[PDB]
């Protein structure tokens, strides 16, 4: 599919790819396991334990290391809010990716 | 003009001698300029008020600014004394710095005058 | 020039590279290739100013110069809506709360 | 959606997500609202708080891994008349479940080894209970399935190729997380049936058929064991399983193989030459007892071969046998076996042993019978050659002695023949000598020729310092006249030898005794190379006597001319006064006499002046004897 | 992680872009590193070292380690054609994670690690984090799998 | 008796002459080499690294005599 239909639980509907993090093995493997496979494979992806902000946040992260992943160009630095800090913590914990 | 002078050829010789790789892997930082500001030493001018060195000696007997080797063998004194006075008297920076004007002396006690 | 979107209307969401110099309708073209429907229905706003096909990446503001690294840059986003195209809607996100009673 | 956080119900999220992993892994296409649900439920599982539901879900995972190996081992086990299809069948139905491996459990992957380690790999440990459960049971019927295939396409019939590969690869590739699982599973049993199959094979072959038949099939059967090798394994024991034909077939016998060498070797069958060769080539002990044979039998022939030398053409004999012996053996070598460096010092053995064979009873004069030979092909008067063809000769010439005895006698007997040869007027060519000289020195070294090097010097330094005197003559003051030309060569006098140290001062013609006295006056300035003794017994020359019956001078050495020029005094004398004329020894003086006496130029000894000499040649010399 | 007391120059000083000031481990005659002055984000600092020197950049304010010249650390060399170089300084891959610890880390100070609204997991196992001794003992672990 | 004739070939000579003066300052051997000079007993090319000073009646050893008439060996 052209995108990787990621939504969480509270309504929206998004994409984002994994081969646009491949720098992150972390989604390389993630998507990395039981076969999942369809004609028309789109990677929709619905999760209902994830921020929306959050989720938006690690997306405009996710195009930032996919573009840094062995590319030469500048690069900004991790843009966080003082909001979700522990959810991140745990969130990280738990994913390792 | 200038008629050259015996003790100028033996000066040029005790810098070719200079230029062996033996004196430069002690005195080489003295080839060239200690910085003052190189590590703080904002005092370290103040303290030695004669900038001067390895390459100083070689400029000042190059240009024809001398009048014979003994203001070579006085801006040596100088330097070395400088740094003497800078570092301790039981230090391997003494050590080395008694080494130099030493052997410069030694070595000088073979050029006859002309 | 690397522009910085992030599209959020009703409960969508889509993100890419926007080149500065490039084409507002370039974007609409990638919105379509994106969902399904070309820039001809799709309509895109900086603010409230209309930012035609024709302003680039540039003609908004938002480039490789001053584009978030670590957040997206704002992007409004209207469809075509049969015979008009329905206003730009885009609400508020998760609501958040205040810091613990020992780390403010 | 921005999900907030939930408190998940571990036995309703279990029985959801078994109903995706089996709508997954079942080979079977479930609705993309299932294709979501199972990573959320997995999140919620994953999630639980305020305390963790790891080791619950996670048993419950590890459940259904041992529940899918047993349940795939039973259907297996219904599998009687279906061993090897099915096994096949069923590993490639687990393998395609894990070739959608791009989907779900990478959380799994990388959630609990770093939860409860730096206890086994998770999906690598499923293909391997997966096996225990299946394979671990079943290995006597695969093994044996594989084993009775084997044979089938052994006797002839067509196996399954794609089956037998993807059954031998499970094993191995069990555990990835490097030659444990299949280096330890197949390896040994496949060895062991080549093993088995190739001494059965070699056993019958070697009474079945000949040795030059059994090469040639053990070959075939060797290709065709590379390829069933290729077919069914890897290249990680094909190394093996041909290393164990070889040893059965090729090695056990080694001894019946050189018995039957000799014969091979001495009657040349290229065929059977090229397939022993190859056959023995990899092996260690393969080349020693055929490498002695054919050095013995090569060096047998040559030495035969050259025994029958004409006794005129010697040199010319040894040169075509040396050169025959070692082109046919060199081209049978390098074109049968692959052109070993042991062949080639076997080579050098032989030729080594035909050359240095001297027989008793005599010296070995073989040195002296090759620098001969190249002077005789450098010779003048023996034409059927060319320049070309004599540098050839030459250069094929060095690598044939290269293992001749004497060195330094050759050396010194060819100086010596050189210098003769240009102390007569024959050199036709200092540069063809010189050429000669190049092969002799690429090859002998430096010091082979320093010899050359000053006597060549003083051929010079004879030249050059006594042309510098007569320079400085014609440059002279007074005057000077000669009536007849004349060349010497006395210089840095120790390259090629004269030896005979002299016995008798010598009294010459004063004709030539004006010549060197001048010279002497107009040399002695500035020069030294040798000074040694005198090596002037080349003395002789001309003179036309108008008082005879005509004038007629034919050649006459030293000692005459001088004995003639005695005669400038008296043409009667005794032989006390040609004697002291001549300052010549008994000897000398006797051969001398007997030769012009004898040569028709003169007719209590007495000898007398010849007023009507003459030959069938108004021209002809008195021979010196040496030559 | 002990420094090559070489006491050859190596004229160089490294461009390093750190946006806190820019205070770099060093090297003792065992090994022991100490902060230095400040060198703020974008412009380089000066000073003559001793050739056979590994180093690499740090968040003076931050105290992690982003990898030395983007490596381990700028290495040592000698002085021959007597030019400027440096290994200048960069994050890793910058991470959120990091970013994250750290934040926790900020945000609550060294004494308030276990006491999240959550299980006593954060604080050791992702914040348990900058430290200089740790930093480079990590980065050699690294270079030991290397 | 008659000889009218030129056409001789004949020779004498040959005058060997060793090396010249005294050459004493560690200087070996003016006809021989020095120590080093023609301690080569398996060598006589000191006969060309030989003893002369020019045509200045000049010899030495062939090294430290150069650096320190026949034009001999
Ligand atoms: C102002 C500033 N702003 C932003 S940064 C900065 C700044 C930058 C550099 C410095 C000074 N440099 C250093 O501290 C360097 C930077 C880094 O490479 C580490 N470092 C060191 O000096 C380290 N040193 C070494 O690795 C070599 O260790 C020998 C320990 O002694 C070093 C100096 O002792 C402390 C102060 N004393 C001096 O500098 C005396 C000076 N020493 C020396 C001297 C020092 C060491 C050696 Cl091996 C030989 C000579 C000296 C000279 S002239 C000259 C060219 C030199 C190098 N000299 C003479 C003559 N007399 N006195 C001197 C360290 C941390 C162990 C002290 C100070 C401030
Ligand atoms: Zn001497
Ligand atoms: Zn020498
Ligand atoms: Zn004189």
């Amino acid at each position: 599919a052209m995108y990787v239909k990621l939504i969480s639980s509270d309504g929206h509907e998004f994409i984002v790819k994994r081969e646009h993090a491949l720098t992150s093995g972390t989604i390389k493997a993630m998507l990395s396991g039981p076969g999942q496979f369809a004609e028309n494979e789109t990677n929709e992806v619905n999760f209902r334990e994830i921020p929306s902000h959050v989720l938006s946040k690690v997306c405009m992260y996710f195009t930032y290391k996919v573009r840094y992943t062995n590319s030469s160009t500048e690069i900004p630095e991790f843009p966080i809010a003082p909001e979700i800090a522990l959810e991140l913590l745990m969130a990280a914990n738990f994913l390792d990716c | 003009s200038s008629k050259v002078s015996e003790q100028l050829k033996c000066c040029s010789g005790i810098l070719k001698e200079m230029f062996a790789k033996k004196h430069a892997a002690y005195a080489w930082p003295f080839y060239k300029p200690v910085d003052v500001e190189a590590l703080g030493l904002h005092d370290y001018c103040d303290i030695i008020k004669h900038p001067m060195d390895m390459s100083t000696i070689k400029s000042k007997l190059e240009a024809r600014e001398y009048r014979d080797a003994q203001e070579f063998g006085a801006d040596v004194r100088l330097m070395f004394s400088n740094c003497y006075k800078y570092n301790p008297p039981d230090h391997e920076v003494v050590a080395m710095a008694r080494k130099l004007q030493d052997v410069f002396e030694m070595r000088f006690a073979k050029m006859p005058d002309e | 020039m690397d522009v910085f979107l992030m599209i959020r209307r009703h409960k969508t969401t889509i993100f890419t590279d926007a080149k500065e110099s490039s084409t507002v309708f370039e974007l609409k073209r990638i919105v379509e290739g994106i969902l399904k429907r070309p820039p001809d229905e799709q309509r895109l706003y900086k603010d409230d100013q209309l930012l035609d096909d024709g302003k680039t990446l540039g003609e908004c503001g938002f480039t490789s110069q001053t584009a978030r690294p670590q957040a997206p840059a704002t992007v409004g986003l209207a469809f075509r809506a049969d015979d008009t195209f329905e206003a730009l809607c885009i609400e508020p996100f998760s609501s958040p709360p205040e810091l613990p009673d020992v780390m403010k | 959606m921005s999900l907030k956080p939930r408190v998940v119900d571990f036995d309703e999220t279990w029985n959801k997500l078994l109903t995706t992993i089996k709508a997954v892994v079942m080979l079977e296409y479930v609705e993309r609202a299932t294709w979501n649900d199972r990573f959320s439920d997995i999140y919620a599982l994953c999630v639980a708080y305020p305390e963790p539901l790891g080791e619950r879900l996670y048993t419950e995972t590890k459940i259904f891994l041992e529940n899918h190996v047993r349940h795939l081992h039973k259907r297996v086990l219904e599998s009687e008349e279906q061993v090897l299809v099915m096994y096949h069948r069923y590993w490639e139905e687990y393998s395609k479940g894990a070739d959608y491996m791009d989907c779900l459990y990478r959380y799994l992957n990388t959630q609990f080894i770093k939860k409860n380690k730096l206890l086994m790999e998770i999906g690598e440990l499923a293909l391997d209970m997966w096996r225990k459960l299946m394979v671990e049971p079943l290995q006597a019927i695969l093994i044996r399935m594989l084993l009775r295939e084997i044979k089938n396409d052994r006797g002839g019939e067509d196996p399954n190729q794609k089956v037998i590969h993807g059954v031998i690869n499970s094993f191995v590739h069990v555990e990835q997380y490097p030659l444990k699982f299949y280096q330890e599973i197949f390896e040994s049993p496949f060895l062991t049936e080549t093993g088995e199959y190739y001494k059965q094979e070699a056993s019958n072959l070697l009474q079945e058929s000949n040795c030059s038949q059994y090469m040639e099939k053990v070959l075939g059967r060797l290709k065709d064991e590379e390829i069933r090798c290729r077919k069914y394994l890897h290249p990680s024991s094909y190394t093996k399983v041909i290393h164990e034909c070889q040893q059965r077939m090729v090695a056990d016998h080694l001894q019946f193989l050189h018995a039957e060498c000799h014969n091979i070797i001495r009657q040349e069958k290229k065929n059977d030459m090229a397939n022993m060769y190859v056959l023995l080539r990899a092996v260690s002990t393969g080349l020693p007892h055929m490498i002695q044979e054919l050095q013995n039998h090569i060096h047998d022939e040559g030495l035969r071969a050259t025994s029958n030398l004409t006794q005129e053409n010697m040199p010319t004999l040894f040169v075509e046998s040396v050169l025959e012996v070692h082109g046919k053996f060199v081209q049978l070598i390098n074109t049968v076996l692959n052109g070993d460096q042991h062949f080639m010092s076997a080579l050098d053995k032989a030729l080594t042993s035909v050359v240095n064979y001297r027989e008793p009873k005599s010296v070995c004069k073989a040195p002296e019978l090759l620098a001969k030979y190249c002077d005789n092909l450098l010779k003048k008067s023996a034409k059927g050659m060319t320049e070309n063809e004599v540098e050839d000769r030459l250069t094929s010439f060095i690598t044939v002695f290269k293992y001749i005895d004497d060195k330094d006698v050759f050396q010194k007997f060819y100086a010596r023949m050189l210098a003769k040869r240009l102390i007569h007027g024959l050199s036709m060519s200092m540069d063809s000598e010189e050429a000669m000289i190049n092969k002799l020195k690429q090859a002998c070294g430096y010091e082979f020729t320093s010899k050359l090097h000053r006597m060549y010097t003083d051929m010079s330094v004879s030249a050059d310092l006594n042309n510098k005197f007569n320079n400085f003559i014609k440059n002279q003051d007074t005057v000077i006249d000669l009536g007849i030309s004349f060349q010497i060569y006395v210089l840095q006098a120790g390259a090629w030898p004269l030896t005979q140290a002299p016995s008798s001062t010598f009294a010459i013609p004063q004709e030539l005794e004006k010549s060197v006295q001048m010279f002497e006056l107009f040399y002695s300035q500035h020069f030294s190379g040798r000074k040694l003794t005198w090596l002037h017994y080349l003395c002789t020359g001309e003179v036309k006597m108008n008082y005879l019956g005509k004038p007629y001078v034919a050649m006459v050495t030293t000692y005459q001319m001088a004995v003639l020029l005695a005669f400038n005094n008296s043409e009667t004398v005794s032989y006390k006064e040609l004697q002291d004329s001549t300052q010549m020894n008994e000897k000398e003086l006797t051969k001398t006499i007997k030769s012009l006496l004898d040569v028709k130029m003169i007719n209590e000894s007495s000898f007398s002046l010849n007023m009507n000499f003459s030959s069938k040649r108004t021209k002809f010399k008195i021979t010196t004897s040496m030559q | 992680l002990r420094s090559v007391n070489s006491r050859e120059p190596s004229q160089v000083i490294f461009c390093n872009r750190s946006p806190r000031v820019v205070l770099p481990v060093w090297l003792n005659f065992d090994g022991e590193p100490q902060p230095y002055p400040t060198l703020p984000p974008g412009t380089g600092r000066r000073i003559h070292s001793y050739r056979g020197h590994l180093w690499l950049f740090r968040d003076a304010g931050t105290h992690d380690g982003l990898l030395v010249n983007q490596t381990e650390l700028f290495v040592p060399s000698l002085n021959v054609d007597g030019q400027p170089i440096f290994a200048n300084i960069t994050l890793p891959v910058y991470t959120l994670k990091e970013r994250c610890l750290q934040v926790v880390r900020s945000l609550v100070k060294p004494e308030n690690y276990r006491r999240l609204d959550i299980v006593r997991s954060l604080y050791e196992d992702l914040e348990d984090h900058p430290n200089v001794q740790k930093d480079l003992e990590r980065l050699t672990q690294e270079r030991i799998a290397h | 008796k008659r000889f009218e004739v030129k056409k001789w070939n004949a020779v004498a000579l040959w005058a060997w002459d060793i090396v010249v003066d005294n050459c004493a300052i560690c200087r070996n051997h003016i006809m021989d080499l020095c120590i080093e000079c023609q301690a080569n007993q398996a060598s006589a090319t000191s006969e060309e690294c030989t003893v002369a000073w020019g045509v200045c009646n000049h010899a030495f050893h062939f090294h430290c005599i150069s650096r320190w008439q026949k034009y001999g060996h």
